């Protein structure tokens, strides 16, 4: 979760730097520091996270998280049955 | 003995080698088997057990013409099958038998890995005859052995992805087994609340 | 997406992966992938950095302050410590002779 | 006054410590559990202070085999000379698939416990439980075993110390919060080594990325875990099985037995009647699973707590990042 | 006599008590006070409220149903016995609840119900599982004759789950247990004739010993029996109106069967066509547009000849249960197939799952402190 | 006792018990009874055989729609000769082929209406209509599309999910009839341990 | 209620005087006609929408086709919906439900 926190804070510091980059064209000119050097790092970024943008992906990755999420749910299926069989055992 | 054992083990170790509750139907096809892993060095076979053991590993991984080179060679020629008065009829009626359920091994094993066979090239990689192959995958579909629909114009079957995990599988045999401790707990409830029974049943039923 | 397609405990080949979207991908991608932008390219950065050195300076300068008095007292930790928890744990140990012949004047 | 029970503080486990375990990581015992070394520490302020510990290694070919203790004692004097004393105040195995105090590790710490009341039992777990929640379980044990001591036998002692119903969900202290106040050092490198030389720091963050994308971790997890779990829940079932069979089930026959006899007979025995009920060897409560195996109920819902997090944190971010 | 001796010394005690709910609720502060002291349970003190609801009922129901002319029951009872009760100020508990959901058992007997709404605006104190329960009992059944079919048969489902967290444990349903249980399980019966081919939430409400019996019974009724237009209807009426005794079975006094005609054949009006509703939907819809092959294999389906096939077809997609156009030119059949949803179950689940872990991990701990 | 007397003397009599199956009017029956009767038709298939049993082999033992179809036009011609079946033709020959369908369309996904046609010996609109109706009465579910001249099979797949609740579904009513009867044991122990002294004080108002 | 409004206006006896004598009574029934026209039609013809109104003539009909909106279209119904405003399918959509779910698996 500190890993998780310290996420998005990388975005909003992206977001932070991404605006002086654009910003050093919009007061006078600037931007040789994101024409091709971020330009190329942003290009790739997308190419990673997240990716390609079909509507097919987004179903995908729903039927994913439905399936993680039906795992995750048996996993608390399994904690409940953990207790169940200690329980009687213990009565 | 040991050839109906291995033709009719095997189909049912690989349809259920998923399940925890694996019913073994010979005790001593299961010792022979046993023995043979044992042996650190497995040397080409001699004995007429090694060779029933050596098709039985083939006929596990669907290859029927490893199993019938095992089965069908010169020296259990001459030592079993030449003392039939119709070794010719026991040798086809065999290699028929290997070829039908090793199709069965076959698809039971690869199923995991296949979204659509067609039955032309079940017909070629088996040597059976089409009618043959459609009336057993029929059979595997109505006995719910095989999670597949059949194509009647394009004569493919078309599996359903609905196969579970090795993580879904370890759920369903702990459910199963949490399923047994439940009727063992109910079992073990019901000899708890008889008490202690003794001193209670004595006044009703004249 | 699974480990079927992958050859599941072992390549035979030159890895060339194509991109694959599992658990935790998009989720530590936008974790270090973005930091990454913020860290090589940044003017914004490593002023703080910088300033993250002074405080990092000043904790070594508060510190050499409270070495200088942990090495008055740590040093009397120390050589204490070898005497006074031996001296515990020799009671704890000790003790099994005071259970032992206690016992025996009993009966 | 965060204090344990009855001889001890808590923990507190200062960062050299915990370098020198990740040194000796998860190899010299990988798929064997291997004792891999013991905490030598002092009282501090409210905890402990693990300030160095020195590792124990062993035969580790494929197999452990405990070795002469010229190495333990020859090490604590090289300890003494140079820092402070043998002081050994519990020990850390690493070792061996995401946090579980086996009934062996409850034998040893037993042991260990008994000996010295001034200890925690440390379970060091790194990636290998996904990492995850709970890297340093620390764990010492009941003063209540400790005044019930020893032994818990099949049928004596079993029942009877299962009777007292001592503890098996029993309490783990906090270990870190606070300034340990060897930050120093350690503090003054990050400077250095962010920046101008974050070579080393980029490397260690980066290994994020990797734990996601490739083979299996959650799915290897719960398969793991499909199998870890479900031996230790058929195991439970039919030793309950046949104990409540021999409680009940055998009475049920018996007494149904003693019905026949009438219950007396008064010229001469009751041979029969007094040889009903012969002992089986559990009359109630077996109590091992009761205890050691409960204290790994509580590991198992554990792992199940700690697989299922960083999978719901994906769930989240996963949606999320897409969404835009 | 003794049947009697029991009923009239039933009655004389709530009327004499009536007096002191009146008295204590509204305006004595410290005679509430000296009640809050002394005793252990004030469970004692709450009981006798909703205890009354169904004893009074009971015996009201036999004056009711023996006296058919110059009634004395049913105007005593609604001036004074009810409103009295009610209508003042709440006594300071869950009591306010109890005296309203005593009333709200007491006016739903009598079919005159439209102040469902003010009721629901005077429970301001907070819904507990065992006022909440009793609640949906009743407003679900208000749904079942507002015909809100999808609404009353979600309503009835929670209800009969029995992991709405119940736990009970010293009589607060006493006598009449498995009446929560068959009367949930058989309105509900009623609702999945009207509508079903969307629930999938018939999982959840009732369990498969049940589902496999209930299942097959609206198949045979809609399609080829109204056999079960009469087994149905037969259980359906002690649940529906809920008469809580009938009176003394005997041909010398006549008495009881004369309410009872009104009574049954009241609901006798409901079932009858809204079941011949069923029908019509009973045939699955089976190419979405129709074409002429299948608009006319739907008229053939629907009736014969000649006279008036399409007379009878456009009056049954007015009701509710179709959404539909017609072409001119075309001559063509556009229609609406709508379908529900695959899992609503696991997520509902997840937190009842976890009380079985939680209740078990406690009842445990409760063991774990006595035996320690 | 009658069947041993058929299976051992009269075989031939297999005929009629099977003619009086498959014009059964009640189809719950027809379709309960016929898994018994396949057993029976299996078990002599080596002392008898007409195309009456021989079309029940080959639809429920064989699957062999092609030969099926061949043995029910044979099946009119025994049904016409004989004696006992004449007055059953018409009744046969309907059963037969809805008999026929049902076991194609639980094998088969995808269907030709065309095919139908000429194995019914109908027009395709007649076949469109009549398997209208088998879809009605059998409960499929299937979609007709009229365009493509195919009949879709729904897939009736029993989601893994669903077979799990039906033999958990016995476990949660055990689990929970479980759960009441140790709460109220539990309930009647915490009962016992409640001090009898405090019913004394009431007695002195 | 079986919604047979040809029936119905077929049905009327015209010499119950009770049934003239309540005002508004026979446009009532008719604006219930027309409300159930609205909810499951998305065309109705000029000749079918007349006769569920008691075989209105033309110039009576231009009433009910005001009322509602309601306009000719190309030979030669009257338009009474849009197909897709009509139906209104709220059908397979969820397992959106990840925010409160993981609000409550939280802890």
């Amino acid at each position: 979760s500190d890993l998780q926190q310290v996420g998005g804070a990388s975005a909003r510091i992206q977001d932070a730097l991404s605006t002086v980059l654009q910003y050093a064209e919009d007061v006078l000119s600037g931007k040789v520091s994101a024409d091709n050097t971020v330009g190329r790092f942003l290009m790739s970024l997308v190419n990673q996270v997240p990716k390609i943008v079909p509507d097919d992906f987004e179903t995908m990755l729903n039927s994913n998280i439905n399936d993680l999420l039906m795992v995750t749910y048996l996993a608390n299926l399994t904690q409940s049955q953990i207790a169940l069989n200690e329980k009687l055992v213990n009565l | 003995y040991l050839v109906s054992a291995m033709l009719l083990e095997i189909p049912y170790m690989a349809a259920h080698e998923s399940d925890a509750r694996r019913r073994m139907i010979s005790k001593q096809f299961h010792h022979q088997l046993r023995v043979g892993e044992r042996q650190p060095l497995l040397g080409p076979p001699e004995s007429m057990r090694e060779h029933v053991v050596a098709a039985s590993k083939a006929m596990k991984m669907g290859d029927w013409k490893t199993c019938h080179s095992f089965i069908i060679n010169e020296k259990m020629n001459g030592k079993v099958w030449d003392l039939f008065p119709e070794a010719d009829k026991v040798r086809t009626m065999l290699v028929r038998k290997i070829q039908e359920e090793s199709l069965r091994t076959y698809l039971f094993t690869y199923s995991s890995v296949y979204d659509s066979i067609s039955m032309e090239t079940l017909s070629d990689m088996f040597e059976l005859d089409l009618p043959t192959v459609h009336s057993i995958i029929s059979k595997m579909i109505i006995n719910e052995e095989l999670m597949a629909s059949l194509d009647q114009p394009t004569q493919t079957v078309v599996m359903h992805r609905t196969e579970p995990t090795a993580q879904q599988n370890l759920a369903l045999q702990l459910a199963e087994k949490l399923g047994s401790l439940v009727e063992n707990n109910e079992r073990v409830f019901d000899h708890k609340q008889g008490t202690y029974g003794g001193y209670f049943r004595d006044q009703k039923d004249g | 997406y699974a480990t079927r397609e992958d050859a599941p405990i072992g390549p035979h080949l030159q890895s060339m992966p194509s991109e694959q979207i599992r658990n935790q991908l998009t989720a530590m991608s936008s974790v270090l992938a973005k930091a990454l932008e913020v860290i090589k390219p940044a003017h914004i950065l490593q002023e703080k950095e910088e300033q993250h050195q002074l405080a990092v300076t000043a904790y070594l300068k508060n510190s050499r302050k409270e070495h200088q008095r942990i090495l008055a007292r740590r040093q009397t930790i120390e050589e204490r410590k070898e005497r006074l928890e031996s001296l515990n744990i020799q009671r704890e140990k000790e003790e099994l002779e005071q259970r032992e012949a206690e016992l025996q004047k009993v009966r | 006054g965060g204090s344990g029970d009855s001889a001890v503080k808590q923990v507190q486990i200062d960062g050299l410590v915990v370098l020198k375990i990740i040194k000796h990581y998860q190899e010299e015992g990988q798929g064997t559990e291997v004792v891999q070394g013991v905490l030598l520490g002092l009282v501090v302020e409210d905890r402990l202070e693990i300030t160095n510990c020195f590792p124990f290694p062993q035969h580790t070919e494929d197999d452990a085999d405990f070795d002469e203790v010229q190495y333990q004692m020859e090490m604590m004097r090289s300890l003494r000379h140079v820092n402070i004393d043998h002081l050994h105040v519990g020990w850390y195995q690493s070792t061996y698939y995401g946090s579980f105090v086996t009934r062996a590790l409850l034998d040893s710490q037993f042991s260990y416990q008994h000996a010295i009341e001034e200890s925690v039992v440390l379970i060091y777990d790194p990636i290998k439980t996904a990492q995850g929640s709970l890297s340093l379980k620390a764990y010492r044990l009941t003063p209540k075993l400790m005044e019930v001591c020893k032994e818990k036998d099949f049928s004596p002692e079993a029942l009877k110390k299962a009777n007292i119903t001592f503890e098996h969900m029993f309490e783990e202290v906090p270990i870190v919060i606070k300034n340990s106040h060897l930050i120093n050092v350690l503090m003054w490198e990050l400077e250095k080594k962010s920046a101008v030389a974050d070579k080393h720091e980029l490397l260690s963050l980066a290994s994020s990325n990797h734990l996601g994308k490739n083979l299996q971790l959650l799915m290897d997890r719960v398969d793991e875990m499909s199998q870890d779990i479900v031996k230790y829940n058929t195991y439970m079932r039919n030793t309950s099985k046949q104990q409540q069979q021999k409680h009940q089930y055998q009475q049920r026959r018996q007494q149904e037995n003693m019905q026949r006899q009438s219950r007396g007979e008064p010229p001469l025995p009751e041979e029969d009647l007094s040889k009903l009920f012969k002992p089986p060897q559990p009359p109630a409560r077996m109590d091992s699973l009761l205890i050691a195996g409960q204290i790994n109920t509580y590991c198992q819902n554990i792992k199940e707590f700690t697989a299922q997090n960083l999978g719901k944190l994906f769930m989240a971010q996963a949606l999320q990042e897409y969404n835009n | 006599q003794w049947l009697w001796d029991i009923i009239d010394e039933f009655i004389y005690q709530f009327q004499s008590f009536s007096q002191y709910r009146c008295k204590t609720a509204k305006k004595s502060e410290e005679e509430i006070d000296f009640l809050r002291s002394n005793p252990k349970i004030w469970n004692v003190h709450s009981v006798l409220n909703v205890l009354h609801s169904l004893v009074d009922k009971s015996n009201i129901n036999r004056q009711l149903e023996v006296y058919t002319s110059g009634g004395d029951p049913e105007s005593v009872a609604g001036e004074y016995g009810r409103h009295s009760l009610y209508k003042m100020l709440g006594y300071f508990s869950l009591v306010g609840l109890l005296r309203l959901h005593s009333l709200l058992g007491d006016y739903y007997q009598a079919i005159k119900v439209l102040e469902n709404i003010e009721l629901n605006k005077k429970s301001m104190y907070s819904r507990v599982p065992e006022c909440q329960v009793t609640t949906y009992y009743y407003v679900g059944f208000a749904y079942l004759m507002m015909r809100r079919y999808q609404d009353a048969i979600r309503v009835f489902a929670n209800i009969l789950l029995y992991i709405q967290r119940t736990k009970s444990m010293f009589q607060r349903t006493t006598y009449k247990y498995e009446m929560i249980n068959k009367q949930n399980e058989q309105m509900h019966a009623l609702l999945a004739i009207a509508l079903t081919m969307y629930p999938m939430r018939i999982d959840e409400s009732i369990h498969l010993q049940l589902r496999e019996k209930y299942g097959d019974k609206m198949l045979r009724m809609q399609k080829g029996d109204p056999q079960v237009y009469e087994e149905l209807f037969s259980y359906s009426c002690p649940k529906f109106l809920s008469p809580v005794v009938p009176n003394y079975d005997s041909v010398h006094p006549n008495y009881h069967k004369e309410p009872f005609l009104q009574q049954l054949k009241v609901f006798s009006d409901e079932v009858q066509q809204q079941a011949q509703l069923s029908t019509i939907r009973s045939f699955l819809k089976l190419y979405t547009t129709m074409p002429v092959a299948k608009l006319a294999g739907f008229l053939d389906l629907t009736e014969q000849e000649f006279r008036i096939q399409l007379l009878v077809f456009k009056h049954k997609m007015k009701n509710l249960v179709w959404t539909s156009g017609i072409s001119a030119l075309d001559g063509e059949f556009q229609s609406a197939s709508e379908v529900d949803f695959y899992i609503d179950k696991d997520m509902i689940h997840i937190a009842d799952t976890k009380v079985a872990r939680r209740y078990g991990d406690f009842f445990i701990r409760q063991i774990h402190k006595f035996e320690e | 006792q009658y069947l041993n007397a058929i299976q051992t003397m009269c075989p031939h009599i297999l005929r009629y018990l099977t003619t009086a199956v498959i014009t059964n009017k009640d189809v719950r029956k027809r379709r309960q009874v016929l898994k018994d009767l396949v057993k029976v038709i299996q078990q002599e298939s080596y002392t008898y055989k007409d195309p009456i049993t021989e079309f029940v082999e080959c639809l429920y033992v064989n699957f062999d729609f092609d030969g099926a179809q061949k043995k029910l036009r044979e099946c009119e011609s025994v049904l016409v000769n004989d004696f006992f079946l004449v007055a059953c033709l018409e009744d046969f020959i309907e059963n037969a082929r809805l008999f026929i369908f049902e076991t194609f369309c639980r094998i088969h996904q995808c269907i030709s209406i065309n095919m139908l046609a000429d194995k019914l010996n109908m027009t395709p609109e007649e076949a469109e209509r009549w398997i209208v109706n088998l879809i009605r009465n059998a409960r499929l579910d299937a979609k007709i599309d009229s365009k493509l001249g195919h009949v879709v099979m729904g897939n009736n797949a029993v989601s893994p999910y669903q077979q799990v609740i039906e033999k958990t579904k016995s476990l949660s009513f055990r689990s929970q009839m479980l759960a009441m009867n140790i709460e109220k044991k539990l309930n009647q122990n915490s009962r016992s341990e409640a001090p009898n002294w405090a019913t004394q004080d009431s007695g002195f108002y | 209620e079986t919604c047979h409004f040809q029936a119905f206006w077929q049905a009327l006896d015209e010499n119950m005087d009770l049934l003239e004598g309540i005002t508004g009574f026979e446009d009532s029934v008719r604006k219930f006609i027309c409300h159930v026209v609205g909810i499951t039609y998305q065309h109705i013809d000029r000749w079918l929408l007349a006769e569920m109104l008691g075989d209105l003539t033309d110039s009576q009909l231009k009433m009910w086709m005001s009322k509602y909106g309601w306009s000719a279209d190309e030979s030669g119904q009257i338009f009474i919906c849009s197909q897709e405003e009509s139906i209104k399918p709220k059908n397979i959509v969820e397992k959106i439900d990840f925010d409160s779910v993981s609000s409550i698996m939280a802890s």
